[PDB]
């Protein structure tokens, strides 16, 4: 218990230690690294937290920060194992410190995990993303951050200086700043930092990455099922203030200063009651309020930046699961649900084309009709059921991702491509919707070494298979066995190779989705353009 | 009648409704969202979408 | 040689018997049917010829009807075999009748062939379509007749009477009805015509389908590679007139009835020398004059007739060759030819989709080289040069056989589809075309049976085993066995049906380059439609 | 020089040529059918298109 008192330029900190089926590991919870963004403060960047006299608990996890609980379908678990479990609060600015047992001797590599949840939702409490046994296998540190989410973390009035927005992102990044003065008194090297994270997390990764301020204070990434180049992940200052001020609207308010000032006298609840209102409506795999391109924390679009930047002296980890769609479409998409097969019929299926691709031409819908149709089985409910799947997957998740790594490994990068498809036995999602979005990170914490839960010894064995790829990573910037395993190649604009992530060996494989990518990153653009 | 209740922020938790009828408060356009379930039968909107219920019992889920 | 001689309404006739490894035949060739469009007649419909006084010669084949030659690869054979084999003449309306020997007790079905050549070529004449062996081994009778083509048959002046367009297909009608009055005499069946055709003959066959008066001229029919719908089978009175007005100016003249007169004092081969200048230029596999919608022959585009019609009692036989493009690529598509491997490079191939897909929008384009193109291999000159094959072939024969025959199908008729999948061993034309158009044409008529020619024993039972077929589709409207050999299944728009015809037996497919046509006849129309 | 000659309507054959150029008339744009080869250089225009050669022999082809 002596490794259990940790000092940081703030002041004294007293952890836990957790137990692992391998041994202990030492733990500091909640450590506070941000002043609470409360009252005056909300929509503000934020300010460093400031010294604290006596010791600190951080043996629990702090406060999930305001956001909605997603209630779709009460008591069901693969929509509850992501809601927040913890008390919420706008007073949420904390992070986690995971370190092996005995702390280090020499300075160890480090993981940050940004979570996910569409920018409007997430928990670096969740019991997924518990860090002990990733810490315990690869003797890694591995640390996590609470950032604000929802209007509290991207209501944006692009340009002004009460509501400037994206400050969800810096939340990320004084978190990462926090990392660099303190890592070395849990053992951790900030000259080996690495950034993973899944879905909007894999978008802030991504973000961080294109942004020069955040540039020092990382040096690998790691993207899992999403990109900063995503449709869903950013909005432009248009879009943003239509969407502030329709909050402000809604909720009574009144000149940006008038409106922000307003907006910061109404109750958190009560700007998470209209939150989804201000979504300029028919979507799925949409959120309100995301990071925007304002010059500031993006100069441009993550698009332009991607195809301008030099990725020299980098090394990236991306990858997308077997079925990155499916778990959306039960939110909208006619025919679709939990509670069947949504064997949906030919005319479900163009209605839920449009869901599934918003804001888009007649034209444009029947471009991707067209093409995600089997004219053999035009009617088959089950191939139309995987098919909208795959639109909303390609259109959201695999497209933007392939591009993105084709732009990197080709402007200079070391870039490692992977496609999660194992199917969780765990699963509480319907078959149908085989192994969807964010089912892989499970697996990458290694929880099927928990023995409170059920997986199989083979899941086990695999848990471990993937978290020294991703310890391999972080202390190499290379997945393989720093062997005469089954080895896996960069992924090249060229060969396009990447490999499965299954129970089986590694199996390498060509094309990320390329004929279906080539339609929205190349055709698609073309099309709406001349229309 | 027994019946969902809870808000934009809480778990979804069993009421006694009795003999009120119950609601599903959801966003009417993809994603539908669900904002809110408990007693009555309350006005919705372009963007609320109310809808209610009584026999089955917790059927406003 | 008593059975040399017949009598038709017409007069006495004196043919020949023609040796085959199997037994003589009995053919009557050159018998006049029409009055010669010489001068004053140019242009107009045919007349019935008139009855004459004697015996007529019909022991060799009549003249050629004037056309151009096609010159590009002087002295090469699968150029040479199509061209005129015969003195040209515009006195070129004559018709030949091959029947077994003895001349059949009763009456025994007819098999009318019209050949192709893009309606500017073409001759009944031609080695490959010697009726000896199919009239020897299936014993039926067998009739081919000459009929007008290029300006001769088909300038129009839409609406005039001097130049009323269609003649063409109005000489091919004469010679069906010759054969209603006559083929008796041969031992010919008139209540059992099948008609079969390649290229623009399948065309003519379609439209002969799709035209009242034509209708009591037959019960069946057959089309290979070529179909009415096809983009090059028809132009509209107004493209009609323009071309016709072109090749007018460009030859001195000068009122419609002005301008006919002037062209019917103009020499043959002045207007053959003008007859490609009138296209609208940059195309492969497009003819200048060609049938016309003009409400007579059609009351309206072979499209609205195809989807309005009712085809109840009728059964058709379709198909395709393996490789109905590549032909016509060695005309005009970059980097193509038969000289070497036209291994293209991406910038060809980019150029030749606008040659192979005449008028059509830029966005058009990029909707067919996203298609076509296989982003794993972008570059990949081997696959590009088989995809512009393919375009062509899609684009002109394939899609528009494979709606024809689904609309066929679900409308009342019986169809039966086949794709000619087998390289002749005499083919003069480079390997990477593979099967090419109007190559399936050789074995149909059994030429392999001809001990002159250097077929494989297989050969010349795979031309016996095709023979039946069609002789067998002529007899009962039926392909197969009138058995324990494998069965041909109807084309049905459900299943999409066909078989491959090959040295190996009938395997049984489905789909009709399903998801290609998808695009050629239910997408693009839309795109261009909105733009 | 040994060339080919030949119109829209005749089958191509060989002929002296001698010192003269030869030449091929196809049409300029695809189709690009060939309408005749013969002696000497003439004139094309915006439909024909004429190439002309000496050294190879038959190379009017
Ligand atoms: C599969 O489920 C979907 C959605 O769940 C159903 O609808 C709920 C309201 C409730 O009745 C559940 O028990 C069902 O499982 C079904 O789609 C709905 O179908 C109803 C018709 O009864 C229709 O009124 C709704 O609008 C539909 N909802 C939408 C927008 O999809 C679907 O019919 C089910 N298919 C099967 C396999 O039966
Ligand atoms: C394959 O052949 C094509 C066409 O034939 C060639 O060009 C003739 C003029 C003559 O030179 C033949 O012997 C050749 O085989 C080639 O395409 C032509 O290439 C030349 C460059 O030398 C160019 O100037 C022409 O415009 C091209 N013609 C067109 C429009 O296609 C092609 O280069 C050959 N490819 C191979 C395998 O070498
Ligand atoms: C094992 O625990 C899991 C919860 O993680 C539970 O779902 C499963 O039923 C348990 N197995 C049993 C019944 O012992
Ligand atoms: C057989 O005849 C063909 C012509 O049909 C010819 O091409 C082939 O070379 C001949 N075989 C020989 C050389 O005996």
């Amino acid at each position: 218990d002596a490794e259990l008192l940790v000092t940081v330029r703030g002041g004294r900190l007293r952890g836990i230690r957790l137990k692992t089926p391998g041994g202990p590991v030492s733990a500091f919870l909640g450590i506070p690294f941000a002043e609470p963004p409360m009252g005056p403060r909300r929509f503000l960047p934020p300010e460093p937290k400031q010294p604290w006299s006596g010791v600190v608990d951080a043996t629990t996890f702090q406060s999930v920060c305001y956001q909605y609980v997603d209630t779709l379908y009460p008591g069901f678990e693969g929509t509850e194992m992501w809601n927040p479990n913890r008390e919420l609060s706008e007073d949420c600015l904390y992070l986690n410190v995971w370190t092996p047992y005995p702390r280090p001797t020499s300075p160890t590599p480090v993981l940050v995990w940004i979570y996910g949840g569409g920018f409007y939702s997430g928990a670096s409490s969740l019991d997924v993303y518990d860090g002990r046994f990733l810490v315990q296998a690869e003797r890694t540190v591995l640390v996590s951050m609470n950032y604000r989410v929802g209007a509290f973390g991207f209501l944006a009035l692009p340009g002004s200086r009460e509501a400037p927005g994206n400050v969800g992102l810096l939340d990320q990044r004084l978190a990462l700043q926090w990392v660099q003065e303190n890592v070395a008194a849990f053992g951790g090297d900030p000259t080996s930092v690495t950034l993973f994270g899944e879905s909007a997390g894999a978008a802030s990764v991504g973000m961080h990455l294109l942004s020069p301020p955040s540039r020092g204070l990382f040096h690998r990434a790691v993207l899992q099922s999403g990109a900063p180049n995503g449709p869903w992940a950013t909005v432009g200052m248009g879009e943003a203030r239509r969407r502030a001020t329709q909050l402000a609207h809604l909720v009574g308010c009144p000149n940006d200063t008038e409106l922000v000032a307003c907006l910061r006298t109404r109750p958190a609840q009560v700007l998470v009651n209209h939150e989804w209102h201000v979504l300029p409506q028919e979507s799925v795999f949409r959120f309100s309020f995301v990071p925007v391109v304002d010059g500031d924390f993006l100069s441009d679009t993550p698009e332009a930046l991607i195809n301008a930047g030099d990725f020299h002296g980098l090394q990236v980890l991306v990858g997308v699961v077997k079925d990155e769609g499916s778990y959306f479409l039960v939110y909208g998409a006619p025919g679709f649900s939990k509670d069947n097969e949504s064997l949906i019929s030919r005319a479900e299926f163009l209605a839920g084309v449009r869901v599934g691709v918003p804001q888009v031409s007649d034209l444009a819908a029947e471009a991707v009709v067209l093409h995600y149709t089997d004219w053999l089985h035009p009617e088959d409910p089950a191939r139309l059921r995987e098919a909208l799947s795959d639109v909303v997957g390609d259109h959201n998740v695999v497209c933007p991702v392939a591009q993105l790594a084709g732009r990197l490994a080709a402007q200079g990068a070391r870039v490692y491509a992977y496609v999660f498809e194992h199917r969780a036995s765990t699963l509480s999602w319907p078959l149908w919707m085989g192994v969807p979005h964010g089912y892989e990170i499970e697996f990458i914490f290694g929880i099927p070494l928990d023995p409170s839960r059920n997986y199989t010894a083979e899941e086990k064995i695999f848990a471990q298979r993937l978290m020294r790829y991703w310890a391999n990573f972080a202390r190499t910037g290379d997945p393989n066995e720093p062997p005469k395993a089954p080895q896996w190649p960069p992924y090249t604009a060229g060969a396009q190779q990447y490999v499965s992530l299954d129970l089986r060996p590694l199996e390498v494989r060509r094309g990320l989705r390329a004929q279906a990518c080539a339609f929205w990153n190349r055709f698609l653009p073309k099309l709406l353009s001349a229309t | 009648t027994m019946c969902y209740s809870h808000t934009t922020t809480s778990r979804a938790i069993l009421t006694n409704c009795g003999e009120n009828s119950c609601y599903r408060k959801s966003r009417r356009h993809p994603p539908k969202m669900v904002l809110g379930r408990g007693c009555g039968c309350p006005p919705g909107d372009d963007n609320l979408e109310v809808k209610c219920c009584t026999s089955p019992d917790k059927c406003n889920y």
